[PDB]
């Protein structure tokens, strides 16, 4: 009886979420692999410098 | 997410420091290597001269 209360009130919860979550998990996973390259431009530009 | 693009925005100023720093080195040394181009081509021209000189006396 929890298993069916509980996570249909967790799915519910999550689709509503990953409506609006899941587009800014890609607004910020995105931006976060702009950390990766704007730190790897660094280093080999203070290692050239 | 607003707090990744104000570290994001961070890095990218580091990016242009560095970039004009390595330009500033590079651009001391260009202006070096014209003024040793120059002396050592009237030191090849005084050389030439020298050459032909010594072969025209004797």
């Amino acid at each position: 009886t929890s298993m069916k209360i509980q996570f249909k009130t967790a799915m519910p919860p999550t689709e509503v979420l990953l409506e609006s979550i899941q587009s800014k998990v890609e607004s910020i996973e995105q931006l976060q692999r702009k950390l990766q390259h704007v730190q790897p431009l660094e280093q080999q530009n203070n290692e050239m410098c | 997410d607003s707090y990744l693009k104000h570290q994001e925005i961070v890095l990218d100023t580091l990016l242009p420091q560095t970039v004009s720093n390595q330009w500033r080195i590079n651009n001391d040394y260009i202006r070096q290597t014209c003024t040793i181009v120059e002396e050592m081509n009237i030191q090849q021209r005084k050389q030439i001269n020298d050459l032909e000189i010594y072969r025209k006396r004797l």
